[PDB]
């Protein structure tokens, strides 16, 4: 979800920083990357 | 034919016209259709003549409505 | 992929395998018959003679 | 032999009920009656393995038997006592008979083939197709006591050639003819089947046409 | 720095190849609970004095085949090829080695239609020895490629990989010799 | 118990001397000898051109 | 017509890979001739008049016409072979362009 | 890649655990003693994670972290030519038919149409094998 | 010595007949090097060996209808009624030492002759070659390739055996009989009575030994004389100009590659006439009317006439009082195939209007119309042919032979325009393939990750580039264009040496530098050329 749709033939023009199992979302959503951490747990 | 849709236009017999292949496919169908006279006493084959003629006439059809309202070239 | 040769190797083993076995149906006995199974000696040549079990074998 | 017939009604009961009766009246539909057939018959039937059969469609295929030499003789003889017909040939020692079954002149039996036989199982017993789903099998594997059968009680659509349309030595004739066009070598080369021309074009487009052209690759340049 | 992607594919194949031979190898075991005392039972008789030697030549293969792993790893294309050609020729009379036993074993009436034992046999043996025939293949397939181009680290990793079919056929004959000929 | 199926041609009733039949050889296509008799079928086929 | 490529397949004198070619294309020749040389033999001391069926002479016969021509297609196929090893590798590469002036 | 080989070491735990109980639980009160079919293939299923797994045992030890082995690498870590990935080729569709072709011959066993697929198979798969390895023509 | 008579002898033939200007003008003519330009050879090859196993057969052939009773020593056979003609095919086989192997090599030779002109003619319709002016060139052939079929058709027929004798019975007997108003006429006259007569075996040996033969041999003479004056149509490429051929001069290179081409071509038929059995005709029998055996095949090169038999429905017409039989459908249809063959090149200048003269020849990929044209008839022709092995199929493979019937009845007319649109489709895809390269270059498989995580493929442009480094886009010249980099000679080479022992390294020094130096000048040369043309 973090490239063109369709996606190019090698799939991806660039690549985003990789710190978690949402590396889309926190591209999207950078406002969110400080909430996912704080609730993360119960 | 133009080049962007065949990129060596120029270079050999590449346009077949379009009522040709109509023409032909309707006679593919009724060929298929006049086979079933014959001494054969099994009805098996004559369905299956009756689907590929209706399959070549649907396929005809499709072909020629979309190429009359425009959307294909 | 890894190997993207070997990939597409696998559709085409795939798509021919499937319609070897599936081409079973157009022979006159018939495709095979004793259950996806293929429950013993049931498969066996002397139960299963036809050709349509050997289709879905290879 | 009270032995042999207890024997082979117990064999057909578990085996041959379902499909041809209890007293072998035959079941409509889904098989024939076997009174009349004669041990012949049953021989050939079991010893081929073509029966019991398994299911119905347009030609039952040949299989591994089901029984072995003593249960196809009291299965034959169950049978036989049963509105009775031939008789497999027999040899002094009461065995089945293979190597007398040979007869001495193959010429005669050759003639008798391509005239007989040919037409159905192809100019050297290779086999040929029949009209919807059926076949001739090729004639390579079966001994010389299962040609005589067949030709005595003409399996599914082969004719039931008799002791008097088809002497027994004329049988015995064909037999040998059949039993040497087997075991003949080819003499020059390999066989490619014997189907004839059919395995000859393409065996030439797959070696000859492959080899010249790509020898010709070697030889000439591409582009 | 990075793990080889070809090696990683080949031993990871390797291992499923294994499950392959698991199927023989229950079969084999099935019908020797089933024997009844005599594995193998007559008129079968298995002899030592030609399976050994040919065991100790398929063992003896993987020496030279590693032998060529370490020239291709070095870069020497030339002691690659010799290496490799000796361990064709002597995976090639493994072969001819186990056909000269199939050929005697016939003749005494030990056969895939004639017992059980025959059956698991043959088909534990023949289809190792159909492993050892495509491994030859890989050899010549392998060794064609060295003559095409120049040698390349790509081209080293294929050499390697090709050894680890290698010794993974001759390590399961090892199982299958022991089994057979000493497990009976 | 095959002979009440029998239908019989214009001109050629008593053709048959009971339940004896007899059919020329020679196929009416192009002349190859259709010998190819099913006995349980009662199909005569040409093995020329599959008539 | 003109020659506008022509050079010698061996430019560089006394090379190892010279001889060991010119060894390759000798190879092929001589397989060419002990083929021939067996034809010669096999046709003239090879037992080759039928046999009956299930006679001791079967086998042999049987062998008689293909040895005839294993031996005549080698012979003849290595020639060739050669002959073509020789032009590929001896004899000097040419491009020649030829005017039509049809 | 330590993490790629626990995994395995993990399946491989089981699956010797679960053949060993098999086998021990089939000797004893089982009819027929020792079930050698199952017993033979838990045997084998451990060996083939034994095998994968050692293997990436000895590779994870000889190199040292990789970009994606890192739990704070940065993307530019991964610059550079990653290796040969085949752009086309139409050799794989002509292995399946060779294999096809094999597999149907030996269905209907028909002896010539099996040797017929095997030369295929071969000259397909040497096809593959030396598609971008062969050199240019020499005239 | 040696030398001093080649002179002498030059001398000598110079001063009797002057063939010098003439003589070197044939050792200077340059022939192009592609490899489908040998197709023609193949068939000319298996001609002359054709000749040469033909004449040796006519030493010991007896070509009579006559019976007589079987005396040889072929055991299965003795005593048997049978024509002298069937006697002697067995005395052939038996009696005579080579015999077999020289009747097979024949019989070998006439399928290689008839499947090399099936290749040859595609590479001539697929390539444009019959285009002006080699319209009749074109017709030649076409003459060739139909006196090669009946010329092999009668030629098996001669030993009168139950297999050929079966096929005389239907296709020449019935088919011509079935003829309306003088079909029956035509049949008198060929048999000289009714079937089988007794002059059709020693009438077909004649036609068969000369008059067949001879004609060929003079269409082919025409055939070489005009494909040796017209000269020969090249492939576009560096230096390929309208004007111009590109090649190599007869002597010595293609004389060389000809001649050696010749003796594998003959090892390939000479091994096949011993190692594969072809047309045993003892185990078939003499030829007797009341006898017929299943799988009744001809040749292959006769199959699709007999699959248009077996394909055919069973349509008749029964005009006042006379008959019009199934037969005539074949024989029209029959002919209609040979009219359309001969008078193509005709039919498409009609139709496309192109009347120029050509010497370039088109890649199939070019011309996307004929290319799927000639994709539909080599699938109708495929499934003809196997129509008539579908007795044999049936048997074999498990289908209803009932199925086959129809199979190829249905599949007679779909699979054709099945293969017209998939090969029209194909044809045009490659030449998408090859513009990717043209504005992009050769792709050569390593993929690089960017510093921002971008992925791309390293491409190999073919020619110039921007100051971006893109390259710049040229423009399709009707040749072949590279796509794998192993191609363009990425690999390099392994090492000079022995295939197991290095040579030393200043030998491989020199030699690659001298390789590398001599493919650079033949580049340029070309290259050169090509500017100032
Ligand atoms: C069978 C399956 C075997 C293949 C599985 C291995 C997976 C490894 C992945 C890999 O590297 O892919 C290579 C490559 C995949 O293409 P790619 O994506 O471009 O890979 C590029 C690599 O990154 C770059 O790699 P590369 O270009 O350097 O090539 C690597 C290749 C180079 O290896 C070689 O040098 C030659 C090996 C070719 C295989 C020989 C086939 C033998 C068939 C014998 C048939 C008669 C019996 O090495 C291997 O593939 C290692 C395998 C060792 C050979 C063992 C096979 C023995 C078969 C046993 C028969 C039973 O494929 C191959 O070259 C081999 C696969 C072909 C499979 C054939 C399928 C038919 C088999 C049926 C046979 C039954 C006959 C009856
Ligand atoms: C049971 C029935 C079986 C039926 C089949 C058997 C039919 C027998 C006929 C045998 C064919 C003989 C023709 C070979 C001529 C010898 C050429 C030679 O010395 O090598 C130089 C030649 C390259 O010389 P070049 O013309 O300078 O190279 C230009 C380019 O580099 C060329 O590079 P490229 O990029 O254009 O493509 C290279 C291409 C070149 O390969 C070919 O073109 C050969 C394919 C033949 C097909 C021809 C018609 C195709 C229609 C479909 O290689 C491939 O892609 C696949 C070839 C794989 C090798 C075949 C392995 C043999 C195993 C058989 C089992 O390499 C080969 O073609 C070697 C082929 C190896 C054949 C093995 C001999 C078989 C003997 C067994 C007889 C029984
Ligand atoms: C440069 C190019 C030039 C070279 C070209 C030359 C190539 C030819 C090579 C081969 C030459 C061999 C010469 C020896 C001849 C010989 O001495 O012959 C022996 C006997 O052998 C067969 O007897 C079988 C039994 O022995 C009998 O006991 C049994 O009875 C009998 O059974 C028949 O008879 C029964 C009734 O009796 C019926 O019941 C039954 O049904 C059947 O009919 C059996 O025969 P059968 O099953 O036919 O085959 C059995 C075959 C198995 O098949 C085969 O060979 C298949 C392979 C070849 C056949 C032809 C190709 C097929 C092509 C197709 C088109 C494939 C389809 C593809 C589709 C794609 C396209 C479609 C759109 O096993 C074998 O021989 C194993 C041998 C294998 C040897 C391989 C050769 C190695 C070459 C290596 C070269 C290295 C060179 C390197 C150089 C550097 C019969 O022939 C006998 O008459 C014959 O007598
Ligand atoms: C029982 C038994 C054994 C009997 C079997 C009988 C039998 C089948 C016998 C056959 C015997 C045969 C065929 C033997 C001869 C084989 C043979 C060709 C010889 C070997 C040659 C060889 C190994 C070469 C090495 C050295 C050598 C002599 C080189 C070649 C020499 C020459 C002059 C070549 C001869 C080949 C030849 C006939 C043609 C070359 C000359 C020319 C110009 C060819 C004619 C020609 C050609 C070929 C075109 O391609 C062409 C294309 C377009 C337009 C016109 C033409 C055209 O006219
Ligand atoms: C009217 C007409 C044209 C009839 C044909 C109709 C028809 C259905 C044909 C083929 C049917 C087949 C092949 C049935 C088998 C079942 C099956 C697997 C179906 C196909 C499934 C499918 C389409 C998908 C799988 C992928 C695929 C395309 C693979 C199939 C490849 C194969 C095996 C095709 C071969 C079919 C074929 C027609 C070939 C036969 C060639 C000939 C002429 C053989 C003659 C021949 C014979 C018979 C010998 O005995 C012999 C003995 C020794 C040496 C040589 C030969 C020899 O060549
Ligand atoms: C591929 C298949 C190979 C052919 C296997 C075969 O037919 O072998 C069985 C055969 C036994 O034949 P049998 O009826 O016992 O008569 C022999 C008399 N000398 O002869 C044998 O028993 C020989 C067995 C040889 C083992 C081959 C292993 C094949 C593995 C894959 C299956
Ligand atoms: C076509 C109508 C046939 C004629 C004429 C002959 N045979 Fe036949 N035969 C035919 C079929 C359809 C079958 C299979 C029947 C079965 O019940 O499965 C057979 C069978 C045989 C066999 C058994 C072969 C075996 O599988 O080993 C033999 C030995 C045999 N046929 C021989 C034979 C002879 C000698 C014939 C001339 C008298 C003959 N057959 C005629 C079809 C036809
Ligand atoms: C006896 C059969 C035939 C023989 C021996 C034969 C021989 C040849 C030869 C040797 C050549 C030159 C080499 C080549 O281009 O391949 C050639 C060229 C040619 N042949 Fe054939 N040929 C035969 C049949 C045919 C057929 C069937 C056709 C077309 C229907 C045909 C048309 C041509 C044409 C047009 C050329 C022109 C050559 C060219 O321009 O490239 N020939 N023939
Ligand atoms: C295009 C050329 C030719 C073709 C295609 C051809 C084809 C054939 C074929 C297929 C046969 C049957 C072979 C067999 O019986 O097994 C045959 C037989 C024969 N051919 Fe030819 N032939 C040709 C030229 C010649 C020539 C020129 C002669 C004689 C000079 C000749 C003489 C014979 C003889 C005598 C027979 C029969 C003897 C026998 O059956 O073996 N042929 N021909
Ligand atoms: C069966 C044999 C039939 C005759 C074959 C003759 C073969 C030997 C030819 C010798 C040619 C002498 C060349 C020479 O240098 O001497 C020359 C002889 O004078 C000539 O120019 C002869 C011209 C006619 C030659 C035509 C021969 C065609 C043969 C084609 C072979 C492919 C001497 O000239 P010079 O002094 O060297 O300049
Ligand atoms: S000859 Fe009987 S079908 Fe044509």
């Amino acid at each position: 979800w973090a490239t063109s749709c369709p996606p190019p033939r090698h799939n991806f023009t660039e690549l985003p920083r990789i710190r978690s199992e949402r590396p889309a979302f926190e591209l999207h959503y950078p406002h969110m990357v400080e909430r996912m951490r704080a609730e993360a747990h119960v | 034919v133009d080049v962007e849709d065949v990129p060596s236009a120029e270079w050999g017999w590449s346009h077949m016209p379009i009522g040709v292949m109509h023409i032909g496919g309707l006679l593919s169908a009724a060929f298929l259709l006049v086979m079933m006279r014959g001494n054969h006493v099994g009805h098996v084959e004559d369905w299956f003549l009756i689907g590929f003629a209706a399959v070549i006439v649907a396929l005809v059809g499709r072909n020629w409505w979309l190429r009359r309202r425009g959307w294909i070239r | 992929v890894a190997f993207p040769r070997l990939n597409a190797l696998s559709f085409w083993l795939f798509l021919f395998g499937a319609l070897i076995a599936i081409a079973g149906f157009i022979t006159p006995g018939g495709a095979a018959d004793f259950g996806w199974t293929a429950y013993s000696p049931l498969t066996d040549a002397i139960h299963s003679p036809g050709a349509g079990g050997d289709l879905w074998i290879m | 032999q009270s032995a042999l017939l207890r024997t082979g009604k117990q064999l057909f009961e578990t085996s041959c009920v379902s499909c041809h009766g209890a007293n072998l009246q035959g079941v409509p539909d889904r098989g024939p009656s076997l009174i009349g057939t004669g041990e012949a018959a049953v021989y050939f039937q079991v010893s081929t393995g073509r029966m019991p059969a398994m299911r119905g469609e347009a030609q039952a295929p040949s299989k591994p038997p089901h029984f072995d030499e003593s249960q196809i003789d009291a299965l034959g003889a169950y049978v036989q006592a049963n509105g009775g017909g031939p008789t497999v040939p027999r040899d002094d020692h009461g065995a089945v008979a293979q190597e007398s079954l040979i007869g001495g002149d193959v010429a005669r039996g050759g003639d008798l083939f391509r005239l007989n036989c040919a037409s159905c199982h192809n100019f050297t017993g290779k086999g040929g197709a029949l009209s919807s789903g059926k076949y001739a099998p090729d004639l390579g594997d079966a001994n010389p006591a299962q040609i005589y059968t067949a030709m005595l009680t003409g399996p599914q659509n082969m004719p039931k050639f008799s002791d008097r349309q088809l002497t027994p030595d004329e049988k015995r004739d064909i037999v040998a003819y059949v039993r040497e066009s087997a075991e003949t070598p080819s003499y020059g080369g390999y066989g490619l089947g014997g189907f004839g021309p059919a395995p000859e074009g393409m065996a030439m487009w797959i070696i000859g046409m492959v080899a010249a052209i790509g020898v010709a690759m070697w030889i000439g340049s591409r582009a | 720095n990075r793990p080889n992607m070809v090696s990683v594919g080949t031993i990871v194949w390797l291992s499923s190849e294994l499950m392959f031979f698991a199927g023989l190898f229950a079969m084999y075991f099935t019908a020797r609970a089933q024997a009844g005392g005599a594995w193998p039972p007559e008129p079968t008789e298995l002899n030592l004095a030609l399976a050994v030697p040919v065991t100790l030549v398929l063992i003896a293969s993987s020496f030279t085949c590693q032998m060529g792993v370490f020239a291709a790893e070095r870069g020497d294309v030339f002691g690659l090829r010799r290496w490799y050609v000796i361990t064709f020729l002597m995976g090639l009379f493994f072969v001819l080695g186990q056909g000269y036993e199939y050929i005697h074993l016939v003749e005494h009436g030990t056969t895939i239609p004639g017992s059980a034992y025959g059956s698991v046999f043959y088909l534990a043996t023949g289809f190792h020895g159909l492993h050892v025939i495509g491994g030859l293949v890989a050899f010549v397939l392998l060794l064609a490629r060295t003559k095409m181009s120049k040698f390349t680290p790509a081209q080293a990793t294929a050499a390697i990989v090709v050894s680890y079919y290698w010794h993974f056929v001759d390590i399961v004959w090892i199982a299958l010799f022991a089994t057979i000929y000493f497990v009976r | 118990a095959d002979m009440h199926r029998v239908i019989k041609r214009k001109g050629q009733e008593s053709f048959n001397f009971g339940e004896l039949f007899a059919y020329t050889k020679v196929c009416s296509h192009l002349g190859c000898p259709s010998s190819l008799y099913e006995q349980q079928t009662y199909r005569i086929l040409c093995p020329c051109h599959q008539s | 017509v003109e020659t506008i490529f022509k050079e010698p397949r061996w430019p560089v004198p006394g090379t190892k890979a010279e001889k060991r070619t010119e060894r390759l294309v000798a190879y092929w020749l001589m397989l060419g001739g002990l083929s021939g040389l067996a034809l010669l033999l096999v046709f003239l001391f090879w037992p080759w008049e039928y046999q009956p069926f299930g006679s001791e002479g079967e086998f042999l016969y049987s062998l008689a016409t293909p040895l005839y021509g294993l031996t005549f297609g080698l012979s003849i196929l290595s020639i060739g072979i050669g002959a073509v090893l020789f032009q590929k590798k001896f004899i000097p590469e040419e491009i020649s362009v030829q005017d039509r002036h049809d | 890649m330590h993490i790629e080989a626990r995994l395995f070491e993990i399946l491989t735990a089981f699956f010797a655990l679960a053949a060993v109980v098999y086998a021990v639980l089939t000797a004893m009160f089982a009819t027929g003693g020792v079930e050698w079919a199952g017993t033979t293939a838990l045997v084998l299923t451990t060996g083939l994670t034994l095998i994968t797994g050692t293997f990436f045992r000895f590779v994870a030890r000889r190199l040292d972290t990789r970009p994606e082995d890192y739990e704070d690498a940065e993307i530019s870590d991964g610059a550079g030519e990653l290796g040969f990935f085949a752009p086309h080729s139409w050799w794989p569709i002509l292995i399946s038919l060779s294999f096809s072709t094999a597999a149907v011959g030996a269905a209907l066993w028909l002896p010539w149409l099996i040797a017929a697929g095997v030369a295929f198979v071969i000259t397909s798969v040497c096809g593959l094998v030396f598609e971008y390895y062969w050199g240019p023509e020499k005239h | 010595d040696f030398a001093k008579l080649a002179a002498a002898q030059g001398d000598a033939i110079d001063s009797r007949y002057h063939p010098s200007a003439a003589v070197r003008r044939q050792l200077n003519k340059v022939f192009p090097t592609h490899w489908s330009f040998l197709l023609g050879e193949i068939a000319l090859y298996s001609f002359i060996i054709l000749l040469l196993t033909g004449v040796w057969l006519t030493l010991f052939f007896d070509p009579s209808m006559a019976h007589v009773t079987y005396d040889g020593v072929y055991q299965p056979l003795r005593g048997v009624q049978m024509s002298r003609a069937y006697e002697t095919a067995l005395d052939i086989s038996f009696e005579v030492r080579g015999g077999l192997f020289v009747r097979q090599v024949h019989h070998w030779a006439a399928l290689m002759f008839a499947a090399s002109i099936m290749v040859h003619l595609a590479r001539i319709f697929f390539t444009g070659a019959f285009r002006r002016p080699r319209e009749a060139n074109w017709v030649i052939g076409s003459l060739l390739l139909i006196l090669a079929m009946f010329e092999g058709f009668f030629g098996y027929s001669l030993p009168d055996d139950l297999l050929s004798g079966t096929g005389i019975r239907a296709a020449l007997s019935g088919i011509t009989m079935g003829i309306p108003v003088i079909g029956t006429w035509m049949h008198w006259a060929l048999f000289g009575g009714d079937f089988p007569g007794e002059i059709l075996i020693p009438r077909l040996y004649a036609l068969h030994i000369l008059l067949i033969p001879g004609i060929i041999l003079a269409l082919i003479g025409a055939h070489l004389a005009l494909v040796w004056f017209q000269k020969h149509t090249q492939f576009p490429g560096p230096g390929r100009t309208e004007t111009n051929v590109v090649g190599v001069r007869v002597m010595p290179v293609f004389a060389v590659k000809s001649g050696a081409f010749f003796a594998m071509i003959t090892g390939v038929l000479g091994l096949m006439g011993g190692l594969l059995t072809i047309n045993p005709i003892w185990n078939l029998g003499p030829y007797k009317p009341s006898q017929v055996s299943a799988g009744s095949q001809p040749d292959f090169y006769m199959m699709w006439t007999d699959g248009l038999i077996r394909l055919w429905p069973a349509w008749e017409f029964y005009p006042f009082g006379h008959t019009i039989p199934q037969g005539v459908w074949v024989a029209v249809g029959m002919g209609l195939v040979f009219a359309l063959l001969i008078a193509y090149p005709f039919i498409e200048k009609k139709v496309t209007g192109d009347d120029a003269h050509h010497n370039l020849l088109q890649r199939p990929r070019d011309v996307p119309v004929r290319t799927a044209i000639g994709s539909m008839a080599i699938a109708l022709y495929l499934l003809l042919t196997f129509a008539c092995m579908n007795d044999i199929i049936a048997l074999k493979f498990h289908i209803s032979l009932n199925a086959t019937t129809w199979i190829g009845r249905i599949g007679m007319v779909v699979l054709p325009a099945i293969v017209y649109f998939v090969a029209y489709r194909w044809a045009i895809s490659l030449q998408r393939s090859d513009r990717e390269v043209l504005e992009h270059g050769v792709e050569t498989g390593i993929i690089k990750r960017l510093p921002h995580g971008a992925y791309v493929e390293l491409h190999q442009p073919l020619g110039p580039v921007d100051e971006h480094g893109h390259p710049i886009p040229l423009e399709y010249a009707g040749a072949p264009l590279p796509k794998r980099m192993n191609k363009l000679g990425s690999g390099g080479a392994p090492g000079t040496g022995s295939f197991l022992f290095p040579d030393p390294a200043v030998e491989h020094e020199a030699l690659t530098e001298a390789a590398h130096a001599s493919e650079h000048k033949s580049l340029t040369a070309l290259k050169e050329h090509q500017d100032r043309i």
